[PDB]
């Protein structure tokens, strides 16, 4: 179990817009961003902020237990520090095509 | 760390051998061909 | 990868118990197995209330 | 860095290092830590004197209220509009469970693009009698959320001429949606807002004046204190 | 660089299991019940409120007790005789004793009128076995053997009677 | 696709007048009434095709997890691909694979 | 959240929501209203995401015609407050704080507690339905109660700390019990007495 | 009569495998309907296979009507058999 | 069709428990409450998903 | 036809006191809304040196004054320049960037914070007139902007990485203590007290 306060800073410090500016015609293809089940606010550009909040989970910044996930499917981004959840280490493939 | 709903979102090499691409009595490894490359 | 319907994928095990399994023929394995021992066990209570109303 | 002198001395540094946008060449001697693209154009940063005095709030129109929706009272009020630019809202509230905002504007677009040139040119002590007379339009249902810090939103104008940018302290947010009026109170509605009122453009009392100069005076001594 | 062998691997999974251990979960779970979920169910509902408006000069009476810090101990073990000392597993197994610490709390009592407090024991929190807030958390091998406890025990066990 | 009352924001429920022979939406909050443009009052699709290729996201090409072909892209030609099957998941829906370009990003067939 | 109505029978698909502390079920409508969003059309904008959907609209649209009787927030939260299972009698202004507070608290706790903060609520709700209808639709699978990611598991922690909490309201019960005993001697209670 | 039309189109692939005749569902709709309802409906060489209706506020009144007759109205068969297969049997004789 | 149902309310002005009958007519959109001791009549308009707890709450807001 | 509601004509003879603006806006009265991130403060005061150096304040919490220092360092703020020709004039430390591609930046000292731009419709701001209880539009807000920091090798990135990593690390609530003596013995000698005084209270009102 982790707080969930410094990921919302961290989400709202890297352009994260909050639900009561959002408007379902206007955001057409914008993303959803829950943390832990609470729809928070949405985001035009998943891509950067889920590579931001990874790279921020990997240095310790963010709790290394706290669960960082991205359905492109459905256009919904799903962050989850509940206690309770059952996890495996793995090691870490570089997949930066830049490297 | 991974949990069970993100494993969903990733790709795993089971062996560190299959990140780079006849005998009667070694096992034989899946070949994969569905995919021209793999990430 | 998502949407494969080779046959590896989804449970065939092409090495024999001499040769050894791999890792994901192994866990399918290990399913059927399951499904084996969950079917025995759940059966007989049903098998044995039938034959009871059968003796009756 | 714990030491005040350090501190102080990070300030000065800060301060001494302002790129004079003026000067081309530093300014393109400035490049994106990311993005690797060099600079085009600058401004400075600086906050308002003469709106200190006023309070600002941020008001926005939740839902069907959008007056662009509205397509009757876009058409009515003109297809920016000067009338728009140019409205009146009275909050008026006869108990605390019943509440609502009245809306004015200028029907005409002469008088409105008039009353608008006359506001926005307003440099010298000499402002014309208008006696322009607003229109009600419509009635929305309205909530406020307050900010716990002062500087929580600022908008952001822009002066070329100058190479600056004046930035105001916004107080709270107001939001506004649709109200459908009841027909049992329309009796008493009627007795509430008024068909039109009339605005009359005279110049501030001498007391008023030094009453918002004092209160300017928290933001800038210098040029506004009392002697 | 060079290759990663299948030793490697297995180097890095010692590193694993000689930093985590086979019942972390256990003792890690424990200690943070121990350290902040006590004080947070205090804290949950920390007033307790008996109101009297006394008429018998109308006098409003509000009578509130507020509950503060909580305080938590290593184990002891209280005698027939009245002495106390500190208790050891293996004692609490051989004498079938419960194996728990006491608890405290501060309670402060404020006495409100209108006209118009130390600690106290709530009870025994019986002690998961090698965790934080267990006698044998600090004892080194050599006093392990002394205290009877076996090195190869990994604890993450209550001894309750 | 039905519209919405420009005044209260209700939905626009069809009339007819009996004196004019006119179809006409008509709010039944008000009396704003606004005439329709087409007499398609109601389709019903029995057997239906919609919501098989309508799944479709702009960022599809950053998901690993696809698999990746080199089938030639009807508009740019490009080299490299990824494809899937149907989104639709009833238990008649086809095995056909939808293709994606990773420069237009366009989805094309095979037939 | 349910969808009555089979497929060709019951006439209409209403889709009712059920309430804490609300003895039948509600449609949505009636509810989206309550909460303060009257205009069906704003109901529809944050229910659905894409306006050339016309299965969903038509999905609703049943919903839209049983709630088109209710048009005003007050008698949508009268109307949750009359089915609210408290005592019989309440007066309407009584039933609509009722209403209210069972509105504002208990609807969704994890969301928000406090006041005016209903528009989260509301969003919410619009995307429950839309999961609904997405479901009916066809357009995706039902989810799997067996998945594994969607579990927890309770270690001593958490098993502990229900325990806890139910002893220790049982131990502030008796503490109060105690207190309202003694007040009646009116004496300056040690406190070291009271707990147990 | 009454200005609502109802026209349904029906796909040509699936009634020509049932071999089904236009103007057999034309005569059961007329059997099942009586003068109710007027029915015109094109002919085999039509690009799209149409048959309109007629009723002689009724906008509700003919949705459901449209919901009856999609519902219940039976070309031929037995009623309950769902579908039917040919199997072979092997028998000795 | 009316519809006749015996409910547990209060009558306020005979104060007698469980003699009130609620009668609802769908038909003409009409509710009647009936104090069996009483004999007073309460007459109010229903809708379509009018239930017995409607018409009793229009009457205690009727009462006061 | 919606026929208006209103027709009395009343009509009132107010008049607002309006005062001369410093700037007026050229070509379009359009303003930027921009939300406050939590690593920027805004200080409208004038610099004064010898009090800000004054007023530091230091806490045994890592934390809490990183954290201020941070803000503290990237406060926007504004002083008086003395001029070489004897003049005063207004100097700040913060600037706008525009790059090559139309986006904005605000640069505060060696810190470029991006901006992201969201077109918002009928949105205005308006100045409020207490004293009379009406409100007065100023102008229009097309664009909500937020604040994002560059990259991560800024300094005010890894600084509040740094804290809010560091922030969730302590967590220590019960603190511990010794026992000396019996726990329950507090509760039988007060049970004993009381029986005591209960036998007391018992004779005496025999006795009274
Ligand atoms: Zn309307
Ligand atoms: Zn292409
Ligand atoms: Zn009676």
């Amino acid at each position: 179990g982790s707080p969930s306060e410094p990921i919302i800073n961290f989400l709202e410090e890297w352009g994260m817009e909050p639900l009561e500016d959002y408007d379902p015609a206007q955001h057409t293809k914008s993303t959803r961003i829950f943390v832990n089940g609470v729809w928070t606010g949405i985001h035009r550009d998943p891509s950067m902020l889920v590579s931001t909040m990874r790279d921020l989970r990997r240095s310790g910044a963010i709790s290394p237990e706290v669960s960082i996930i991205r359905d492109i499917r459905e256009r919904e981004f799903k962050i989850f520090t509940d206690v309770g959840r059952v996890y495996r280490p793995l090691f870490i493939v570089e997949d930066d095509e830049s490297k | 760390y991974v949990d069970g709903e993100e494993e969903e979102t990733i790709m795993i090499a089971m062996t560190p051998e299959d990140l780079q691409t006849n005998d009667t009595a070694k096992r034989i490894k899946p070949e994969m061909s569905t995919s021209s490359h793999h990430t | 990868t998502k949407d494969d319907f080779s046959p590896e994928s989804k449970g065939f095990v092409e090495n024999s118990y001499l040769r050894g399994l791999t890792p994901q023929e192994f866990f399918f394995h290990a399913m059927a197995g399951r499904e084996g021992l969950i079917d025995t066990a759940v059966k007989t209570a049903e098998t044995g209330y039938i034959q009871r109303r059968l003796v009756k | 860095d714990t030491n005040p002198r350090s501190q102080l001395h990070s300030v000065e540094r800060t301060f001494d290092e302002v790129i004079d946008p003026r000067n081309k060449n530093r300014l393109q001697s400035l490049i994106h830590p990311r993005k690797k693209i060099k600079a085009v154009k600058a401004w400075h940063f600086f906050p308002d004197t003469s709106t200190f005095d006023q309070v600002f709030h941020s008001l926005k129109f939740v839902g069907s209220a959008s007056l662009s929706k509205d397509r009757p009272l876009n058409e009515q009020l003109g297809q920016v509009n000067a009338s728009i630019l140019t409205s009146l809202f009275k909050p008026i509230e006869i108990n605390p469970h019943n509440k609502w905002i009245s809306l004015y504007a200028v029907t005409d677009k002469l008088s409105a693009e008039s009353f608008r040139k006359s506001f926005n040119s307003i440099k010298d002590d000499n402002i014309v009698n208008r006696h322009v007379i607003y229109d009600h339009i419509k009635d929305f249902d309205q909530m406020f959320r307050g900010h716990k810090k002062l500087f929580e939103d600022f908008a952001i104008s822009f002066d070329d001429i100058s190479d600056r940018a004046f930035f105001v302290p916004i107080v709270g947010r107001l939001e506004l949606k649709k109200k459908r009026i009841v027909p049992g109170l329309v009796d008493m509605v009627n007795r509430t807002n008024y068909a039109h009122i009339r605005m009359d453009l005279r110049n501030p009392s001498t007391q008023e004046t030094a009453i918002r100069d004092s209160r300017r005076e928290q933001y800038d001594p210098v040029n506004y204190s009392s002697i | 660089d060079d290759t990663i062998t299948t030793e490697d691997c297995w180097t890095v999974i010692s590193a694993f299991f000689e930093e985590k251990g086979l019942v972390s979960q256990q003792l890690d779970s424990f200690d943070e019940f121990m350290e902040t979920s006590i004080q947070d169910l205090v804290w949950e509902e920390p007033r307790l409120i008996l109101d009297q408006p006394a008429q018998h000069d109308n006098i409003n009476k509000r009578y509130e007790i507020r509950f503060g810090k909580i305080y938590l101990s290593r184990p002891t073990m209280t005698e027939a005789d009245g002495t106390t000392h500190a208790m050891f597993p293996q004692e609490a197994r051989l004498r079938n004793l419960t194996y728990s610490s006491p608890v405290y709390l501060d309670m402060e009592k404020s006495m409100f009128t209108s006209i118009d407090g130390n600690k106290v024991h709530i009870g025994k929190v019986p002690i998961m076995l090698r965790s934080k807030f267990c006698s044998l958390r600090t004892l080194d091998e050599v006093d392990l053997y002394k205290m009877k406890e076996c090195p190869y025990d990994m604890g993450g066990y209550f001894v309750i009677n | 696709s039905f519209r919405f009352c420009l005044e209260c924001n209700n939905m626009l429920y069809p009339k007819e007048d009996k004196e004019n022979q006119r179809l006409l939406y008509s709010c039944r909050n008000c009396d704003y009434t606004e005439l329709a443009e087409d007499p398609k009052v109601y389709r019903h699709e029995l057997i239906t095709n919609i919501g098989e290729t309508a799944g479709i996201v702009d960022d599809i090409g950053q998901d690993p997890t696809l698999p990746r072909s080199d089938k030639e892209c009807p508009e740019c030609h490009s080299r490299d691909c990824v494809f899937f099957q149907s989104q639709q998941r009833r238990k008649d829906t086809n095995m056909t694979l939808f293709y994606v370009c990773l420069n237009c990003k366009k989805t094309f067939r095979d037939e | 959240i349910k969808l009555y109505g089979r497929e060709d029978k019951g006439t209409g698909r209403t889709i009712k929501a059920t309430l804490p502390y609300v003895k039948q079920d509600i449609p949505i409508v009636i509810v989206f209203r309550a909460l303060g969003v009257v205009p069906d059309g704003e109901i529809l904008q944050h229910i659905c995401y894409d306006e050339n959907d016309w299965q969903m609209l038509e999905m609703l649209k049943p919903c839209i015609e049983e709630g088109f009787v209710i048009q005003d927030k007050e008698v949508a939260l009268d109307f949750i407050g009359r089915r609210g299972s408290a005592a019989l009698g309440i007066r309407r202004e009584k039933r609509i704080q009722y209403a209210k507070d069972i509105l504002q608290k208990e609807l969704l706790p994890h969301i928000t507690q406090e006041e005016g903060f209903e528009t989260r609520k509301t969003f919410f709700l619009g995307y429950m339905v839309n999961r609904l209808l997405l479901c009916a639709l066809e357009r995706k699978d039902q989810d799997d109660r067996d998945h594994f990611g969607k579990k927890r598991l309770d270690l001593a922690g958490p098993l502990l700390a229900n325990l806890f909490r139910i002893l220790f309201r049982k131990l502030t019960r008796e503490i109060y019990r105690y207190m309202q005993r003694c007040i009646e001697t009116d004496r300056d209670f040690n406190l070291n007495l009271a707990v147990k | 009569q009454s200005p609502w039309l109802l026209r349904l189109e029906l796909d040509r692939a699936r009634m020509l495998d049932k071999q089904l005749t236009m103007n057999q569902v034309a005569d059961k709709i007329s059997e099942v309907f009586s003068d109710d309802l007027f029915v015109m409906w094109s002919e085999d060489n039509a690009d799209k296979l149409i048959i309109r209706c007629r009723v002689i506020e009724e906008d509700q009144m003919l949705k459901r009507i449209e919901a009856h007759m999609l519902d219940l109205i039976a070309l031929r068969g037995i009623p309950g058999i769902s579908k039917v297969y040919m199997v072979k049997h092997k028998v000795s004789v | 069709i009316k519809q006749k149902l015996e409910t547990q309310f209060t009558c306020l002005f005979c104060n007698h428990d469980n003699s009130v009958v609620c009668t609802l007519d769908k038909k003409n959109s009409i509710g009647l409450l009936e104090c069996k001791k009483c004999n007073l009549s309460f007459q109010a308009p229903i809708n379509s998903l009018s239930q017995p707890i409607d018409i009793y709450s229009d009457w205690i807001d009727a009462c006061e | 036809h919606t026929k208006s509601v209103y027709d009395n004509g009343e009509t009132l003879d107010i008049s607002l006191p309006i005062h001369p603006k410093s700037h007026i806006p050229q070509g379009k009265q359009d303003r930027w809304v921009v939300k406050l991130p939590d690593f920027l403060d805004i200080n409208a005061e004038p610099f004064d040196p010898r009090p800000f150096e004054m007023n530091v304040k230091t806490h045994e919490d890592k934390n809490q004054e990183l954290l201020d220092k941070l803000i503290a360092v990237n406060t926007v703020r504004w002083r008086y320049a003395k001029s070489e020709t004897g003049g005063i004039f207004k100097e700040t430390n913060s600037q706008i960037i525009q790059w090559e591609d139309g986006t904005y930046s605000l640069r505060v000292g060696s810190e470029i914070f991006d901006m992201f731009t969201t077109n918002t419709d009928d949105n205005y701001l308006v100045s409020e007139h207490n004293e009379e209880g009406i409100l007065m539009t100023e102008s229009t807000l097309s664009k909500s902007v937020k604040l994002v920091p560059a990259s991560f090798q800024s300094t005010t990135h890894q600084k509040l990485a740094k804290a809010l990593s560091a922030k969730q690390k302590k967590e220590s609530y019960a603190r511990s203590v010794v026992t000396k003596e019996d726990p329950e013995e507090r509760q039988r000698r007060l049970e004993s007290q009381e029986n005591e005084r209960y036998r007391l209270e018992r004779r005496r009102k025999q006795a009274e």
